[PDB]
């Protein structure tokens, strides 16, 4: 499911803005 | 009407952006608390202003690190922006100072944590849950928008929830006052539109795409397009294809359709009718908007708030010594802070 693709991804935590 | 509202609102706004406060507090009038939060060139602490015992949001940048980073015009921007606006959902910006290290913004503190927080833990939020808080961006963004002002940079990290469960915007160091466009790539990879990406130059349709991303997280409990590097959301960005759920309703995937609009001819929020192509969406159908902004519907959740200045919402961050220099750093770039 996408839901567990997401949860296994290294994006669940804080994301940084970028400059 | 909300024309009026928004012709006062901006004479307001428009004194304070000409003459803005500056130099208002000093560092030694707060008892310092707590790290509530970390950015690349600072850290927000809580902290107690001493004369009164309030508690604030106290935003401390490093100048010599904002120089680095090539972020003082930004910085600039952010604190005049945010010293000039007023809007129930943004936080208020309540002093303001420098000295020989640092620059200091203390803000109102927003006890109930970050939506991020929320809606990591619980998965996702129900579509009227989620109603909720975009009703408030929706709103905001009409507010910002018509002083001229561009966010870019919505996402939950920067979504407060207040003591009564209604959002409180902060984080305002993309937020930039232009009248036509801009063109600086900034913003969070999983919020930019396809516009910022392929450096298009842009306006404040960018933030009306970043609505449609952050209602689909909310609703989805995943942004439309992630991957494990930025490079590759991108890609996913520009191409625009988006799937949804199979428990999104009709109404809420035709709403994302038209907000997640790769061609800005036809994204909501950029047209003729402009905010209200968006307000009057079926999906917003059960949405009274002057009761949202009278604070007066009921919230869908209630942070749990164990007493003053209580940050049992906050995750704990790596306390450091705010060290400042007996010599004057960078001096003239921030003359105007
Ligand atoms: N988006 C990265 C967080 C960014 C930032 O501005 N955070 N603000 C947090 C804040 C404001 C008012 C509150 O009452 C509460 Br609680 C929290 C940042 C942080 C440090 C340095 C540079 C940017």
């Amino acid at each position: 499911t996408t839901y567990a693709d997401f949860i296994a991804s290294g994006r669940t935590g804080r994301r940084n803005a970028i400059h | 009407s909300v024309k009026e509202f928004l012709a006062k609102a901006k004479e307001d706004f428009l004194k304070k952006w000409e003459s803005p406060a500056q130099n208002t507090a000093h560092l030694d009038q707060f008892e310092r608390i707590k790290t509530l939060g970390t950015g690349s060139f600072g850290r927000v602490m809580l902290v107690k202003h001493k004369e009164t015992g309030n508690h604030y949001a106290m935003k401390i940048l490093d100048k010599q690190k904002v120089v680095k980073l090539k972020q003082i015009e930004h910085t600039l921007n952010e604190k005049r922006i945010l010293q000039a606006v007023n809007f129930p959902f943004l936080v208020k910006l309540e002093f303001s100072f420098k000295d020989n290290s640092n620059l200091y913004m203390v803000m109102e503190y927003v006890p109930g944590g970050e939506m991020f927080s929320h809606l990591r833990r619980i998965g996702r939020f129900s579509e009227p849950h989620a109603r909720f808080y975009a009703a408030q961006i929706v709103l905001t963004f009409e507010y910002l928008h018509s002083l001229d002002l561009i966010y870019r940079d919505l996402k939950p990290e920067n979504l407060l929830i207040d003591q009564q469960g209604y959002i409180q915007v902060t984080d305002f160091g993309f937020a930039k006052r232009v009248k036509g466009r801009t063109w600086t790539l900034c913003g969070t990879p999983e919020y930019l539109a396809p516009e910022i990406i392929l450096s298009k130059g842009y306006n404040k349709a960018v933030d009306w795409w970043a609505l449609g991303v952050l209602i689909y997280e909310m609703a989805a409990g995943y942004p439309p397009f992630f991957a494990d590097q930025p490079i590759q959301i991108y890609e996913k960005i520009v191409s625009g294809k988006v799937r949804f759920p199979s428990h999104f309703s009709s109404d809420l995937k035709d709403l994302l359709r038209n907000l997640l609009q790769v061609d800005l001819t036809k994204r909501f929020g950029n047209l003729k009718n402009g905010v209200n192509d968006i307000k009057n969406h079926k999906w917003f159908a059960t949405t009274d908007w002057i009761a949202i902004y009278q604070r007066k519907v009921e919230a869908p959740f209630i942070p749990k708030f164990k007493g003053p200045g209580d940050t049992s919402n906050f995750d704990d961050y790596e306390e450091e010594e705010i060290r400042v220099s007996i010599n004057e750093k960078c001096g003239k770039e921030f003359s105007e802070f």
